Protein backbone atom coordinates (compact mmCIF):
# COMPACT_ATOMS: atom_id res chain seq x y z
CA UNK A 1 0.00 0.00 0.00
CA UNK A 2 1.16 3.59 0.58
CA UNK A 3 2.60 4.34 3.74
CA UNK A 4 3.21 7.85 5.22
CA UNK A 5 5.83 7.09 7.37
CA UNK A 6 6.74 9.63 10.43
CA UNK A 7 10.20 9.24 11.48
CA UNK A 8 12.27 11.45 12.85
CA UNK A 9 16.07 11.75 11.76
CA UNK A 10 19.13 11.36 14.10
CA UNK B 1 -10.10 0.37 55.82
CA UNK B 2 -11.18 0.43 51.43
CA UNK B 3 -8.85 -2.55 49.78
CA UNK B 4 -9.32 -0.41 46.34
CA UNK B 5 -7.09 2.36 47.54
CA UNK B 6 -4.28 0.12 47.49
CA UNK B 7 -4.32 1.14 43.64
CA UNK B 8 -2.81 4.18 44.66
CA UNK B 9 -0.27 3.71 47.74
CA UNK B 10 3.10 5.16 46.37
CA UNK B 11 5.06 2.37 45.57
CA UNK B 12 2.75 -0.06 44.10
CA UNK B 13 2.88 -1.83 40.71
CA UNK B 14 -0.03 -2.43 38.24
CA UNK B 15 0.26 -5.15 35.91
CA UNK B 16 -0.44 -3.54 32.30
CA UNK B 17 -1.04 -5.97 29.43
CA UNK B 18 0.62 -5.25 26.34
CA UNK B 19 -0.61 -6.91 23.12
CA UNK B 20 0.48 -5.76 19.99
CA UNK B 21 -1.00 -5.96 16.44
CA UNK B 22 0.88 -6.05 13.01
CA UNK B 23 -1.88 -4.97 10.07
CA UNK B 24 -4.49 -6.03 12.46
CA UNK B 25 -3.15 -9.27 13.65
CA UNK B 26 -2.18 -10.28 16.97
CA UNK B 27 1.43 -11.00 17.00
CA UNK B 28 2.48 -10.27 20.68
CA UNK B 29 1.39 -10.50 24.08
CA UNK B 30 3.28 -10.27 27.68
CA UNK B 31 1.77 -9.12 30.57
CA UNK B 32 4.43 -6.72 33.24
CA UNK B 33 4.39 -5.21 36.75
CA UNK B 34 7.34 -2.97 36.65
CA UNK B 35 8.32 -0.03 38.90
CA UNK B 36 9.89 1.78 36.10
CA UNK B 37 6.60 0.81 33.87
CA UNK B 38 7.18 -0.45 30.49
CA UNK B 39 9.30 0.64 27.48
CA UNK B 40 8.17 -0.76 23.94
CA UNK B 41 11.44 -1.58 21.70
CA UNK B 42 12.14 -2.87 18.57
CA UNK B 43 15.00 -4.51 19.65
CA UNK B 44 18.10 -2.09 18.56
CA UNK B 45 18.97 -3.09 22.12
CA UNK B 46 20.12 -0.44 23.05
CA UNK B 47 20.42 1.59 26.00
CA UNK B 48 20.29 -0.54 29.31
CA UNK B 49 20.09 2.80 31.05
CA UNK B 50 16.65 4.04 29.49
CA UNK B 51 13.87 3.47 31.64
CA UNK B 52 10.80 1.06 31.70
CA UNK B 53 11.08 -3.00 31.78
CA UNK B 54 12.23 -3.28 28.10
CA UNK B 55 9.37 -5.01 26.19
CA UNK B 56 10.09 -6.08 22.85
CA UNK B 57 7.87 -6.46 19.74
CA UNK B 58 8.85 -9.44 17.73
CA UNK B 59 10.32 -9.32 14.51
CA UNK B 60 7.97 -9.90 11.62
CA UNK B 61 9.59 -12.76 10.35
CA UNK B 62 11.10 -13.29 6.63
CA UNK B 63 8.58 -15.52 4.98
CA UNK B 64 8.67 -14.72 1.12
CA UNK B 65 4.78 -14.54 2.27
CA UNK B 66 3.52 -11.08 3.00
CA UNK B 67 7.09 -9.67 2.55
CA UNK B 68 6.08 -6.27 1.48
CA UNK B 69 3.92 -4.90 4.68
CA UNK B 70 6.30 -7.10 6.89
CA UNK B 71 8.91 -4.85 5.37
CA UNK B 72 7.51 -2.01 6.20
CA UNK B 73 6.85 -3.10 9.71
CA UNK B 74 10.32 -3.96 10.05
CA UNK B 75 11.49 -0.54 9.35
CA UNK B 76 9.53 0.81 11.72
CA UNK B 77 10.94 -1.37 14.52
CA UNK B 78 14.19 -0.47 13.33
CA UNK B 79 13.47 3.17 14.34
CA UNK B 80 11.57 2.70 17.14
CA UNK B 81 15.11 3.28 19.04
CA UNK B 82 15.02 4.11 22.69
CA UNK B 83 10.97 3.22 22.26
CA UNK B 84 7.58 3.78 24.01
CA UNK B 85 8.05 4.22 27.53
CA UNK B 86 4.32 4.12 29.60
CA UNK B 87 4.20 4.37 33.56
CA UNK B 88 2.41 5.28 36.27
CA UNK B 89 2.57 8.07 38.95
CA UNK B 90 0.32 8.72 41.28
CA UNK B 91 -3.38 8.33 39.91
CA UNK B 92 -2.03 9.56 36.56
CA UNK B 93 -1.27 7.34 33.45
CA UNK B 94 2.38 8.84 31.63
CA UNK B 95 3.94 8.17 28.33
CA UNK B 96 7.16 9.12 26.79
CA UNK B 97 8.24 8.76 23.15
CA UNK B 98 12.62 7.60 23.62
CA UNK B 99 12.93 6.84 19.80
CA UNK B 100 12.33 8.40 16.70
CA UNK B 101 9.31 6.75 15.49
CA UNK B 102 6.14 9.73 16.04
CA UNK B 103 3.32 7.87 18.22
CA UNK B 104 -0.25 8.69 19.00
CA UNK B 105 -2.52 7.48 21.44
CA UNK B 106 -6.19 7.13 22.29
CA UNK B 107 -7.94 5.65 25.23
CA UNK B 108 -10.34 3.58 23.55
CA UNK B 109 -12.74 0.26 23.94
CA UNK B 110 -10.57 -3.51 24.19
CA UNK B 111 -11.37 -4.47 20.81
CA UNK B 112 -11.44 -1.14 18.59
CA UNK B 113 -8.28 1.59 18.66
CA UNK B 114 -10.54 4.28 16.90
CA UNK B 115 -13.56 5.72 17.62
CA UNK B 116 -12.47 7.73 18.81
CA UNK B 117 -13.10 11.05 17.28
CA UNK B 118 -9.14 11.20 16.31
CA UNK B 119 -6.05 10.35 18.78
CA UNK B 120 -6.28 11.80 22.45
CA UNK B 121 -2.74 13.30 21.55
CA UNK B 122 0.98 12.53 20.32
CA UNK B 123 3.03 10.99 22.67
CA UNK B 124 5.60 13.93 23.70
CA UNK B 125 9.62 13.60 23.06
CA UNK B 126 11.45 15.13 25.74
CA UNK B 127 8.93 15.08 28.76
CA UNK B 128 6.21 13.03 29.73
CA UNK B 129 2.98 13.00 29.06
CA UNK B 130 -0.47 12.06 30.39
CA UNK B 131 -2.16 9.73 28.58
CA UNK B 132 -4.72 8.47 31.87
CA UNK B 133 -6.15 9.68 34.68
CA UNK B 134 -7.81 7.22 36.90
CA UNK B 135 -10.14 9.74 39.07
CA UNK B 136 -12.75 10.76 36.05
CA UNK B 137 -12.44 6.72 35.36
CA UNK B 138 -13.60 5.93 38.35
CA UNK B 139 -16.42 8.75 38.43
CA UNK B 140 -17.29 7.13 35.30
CA UNK B 141 -17.38 3.05 36.95
CA UNK B 142 -19.59 4.78 39.05
CA UNK B 143 -22.03 6.08 37.23
CA UNK B 144 -22.06 2.78 35.33
CA UNK B 145 -22.57 1.19 38.46
CA UNK B 146 -26.00 3.03 38.99
CA UNK B 147 -27.20 2.13 35.20
CA UNK B 148 -26.85 5.56 34.22
CA UNK B 149 -23.68 5.60 32.16
CA UNK B 150 -21.75 3.28 29.49
CA UNK B 151 -18.38 0.85 30.01
CA UNK B 152 -15.73 3.21 31.16
CA UNK B 153 -12.71 2.87 28.39
CA UNK B 154 -9.01 2.11 30.02
CA UNK B 155 -7.81 0.48 26.56
CA UNK B 156 -4.62 2.54 25.86
CA UNK B 157 -3.62 2.27 22.12
CA UNK B 158 -0.93 3.59 20.17
CA UNK B 159 -0.44 4.14 16.60
CA UNK B 160 3.00 3.63 15.98
CA UNK B 161 5.00 5.45 13.44
CA UNK B 162 1.78 6.63 11.12
CA UNK B 163 -0.93 8.95 11.58
CA UNK B 164 -3.79 7.77 13.92
CA UNK B 165 -6.23 5.93 11.34
CA UNK B 166 -8.90 8.21 11.77
CA UNK B 167 -12.04 6.73 9.34
CA UNK B 168 -9.75 4.45 8.36
CA UNK B 169 -9.82 0.47 9.03
CA UNK B 170 -7.63 0.45 12.03
CA UNK B 171 -5.86 -3.19 10.63
CA UNK B 172 -3.91 -0.69 7.40
CA UNK B 173 -1.72 0.38 10.38
CA UNK B 174 1.85 -1.60 10.50
CA UNK B 175 2.19 -1.32 14.46
CA UNK B 176 -0.52 -1.35 16.86
CA UNK B 177 -0.07 -1.46 20.36
CA UNK B 178 -2.85 -1.92 22.73
CA UNK B 179 -1.91 -2.01 26.30
CA UNK B 180 -4.52 -2.70 29.25
CA UNK B 181 -3.91 -1.78 32.93
CA UNK B 182 -5.39 -4.91 34.30
CA UNK B 183 -6.73 -3.44 37.27
CA UNK B 184 -9.49 -1.39 35.07
CA UNK B 185 -10.13 -4.27 33.03
CA UNK B 186 -11.22 -6.57 36.67
CA UNK B 187 -12.97 -2.81 38.00
CA UNK B 188 -15.44 -2.92 34.71
CA UNK B 189 -16.17 -6.43 35.10
CA UNK B 190 -16.56 -6.45 38.87
CA UNK B 191 -19.35 -3.48 38.27
CA UNK B 192 -21.28 -5.81 35.57
CA UNK B 193 -21.76 -8.60 37.66
CA UNK B 194 -22.17 -6.95 40.69
CA UNK B 195 -26.54 -6.13 39.60
CA UNK B 196 -26.22 -9.72 39.37
CA UNK B 197 -27.88 -9.63 42.95
CA UNK B 198 -26.47 -8.67 46.53
CA UNK B 199 -24.19 -11.65 46.78
CA UNK B 200 -20.55 -11.52 47.00
CA UNK B 201 -18.22 -11.92 44.32
CA UNK B 202 -14.70 -11.44 43.61
CA UNK B 203 -12.56 -9.32 42.01
CA UNK B 204 -8.58 -9.69 41.18
CA UNK B 205 -6.84 -6.23 40.69
CA UNK B 206 -3.89 -7.65 39.55
CA UNK B 207 -1.57 -5.45 41.81
CA UNK B 208 1.48 -5.68 43.58
CA UNK B 209 0.92 -7.76 47.36
CA UNK B 210 -2.60 -7.68 46.51
CA UNK B 211 -5.60 -10.54 47.51
CA UNK B 212 -8.48 -11.11 44.87
CA UNK B 213 -11.43 -9.23 47.19
CA UNK B 214 -14.56 -11.00 47.93
CA UNK B 215 -17.44 -7.72 47.86
CA UNK B 216 -21.12 -7.89 47.40
CA UNK B 217 -22.33 -4.98 45.38
CA UNK B 218 -23.12 -2.28 47.63
CA UNK B 219 -19.81 -2.94 49.41
CA UNK B 220 -17.80 -2.30 45.83
CA UNK B 221 -20.17 0.85 45.11
CA UNK B 222 -19.17 1.90 48.98
CA UNK B 223 -15.26 1.60 48.70
CA UNK B 224 -15.72 3.24 44.93
CA UNK B 225 -17.18 6.30 46.58
CA UNK B 226 -14.74 6.31 48.85
CA UNK B 227 -12.38 6.23 46.54
CA UNK B 228 -13.03 8.80 44.45
CA UNK B 229 -13.50 10.89 47.67
CA UNK B 230 -9.66 10.91 48.22
CA UNK B 231 -8.64 11.43 44.35
CA UNK B 232 -7.92 14.73 42.70
CA UNK B 233 -10.04 16.78 40.42
CA UNK B 234 -9.45 20.23 39.14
Amino acid sequence: EEFELLISNS
Amino acid sequence: ENPLKRLLVPGEEWEFEVTAFYRGRQVFQQTISCPEGLRLVGSEVGDRTLPGWPVTLPDPGMSLTDRGVMSYVRHVLSCLGGGLALWRAGQWLWAQRLGHCHTYWAVSEELLPNSGHGPDGEVPKDKEGGVFDLGPFIVDLITFTEGSGRSPRYALWFCVGESWPQDQPWTKRLVMVKVVPTCLRALVEMARVGGASSLENTVDLHISNSHPLSLTSDQYKAYLQDLVEGMDFQ
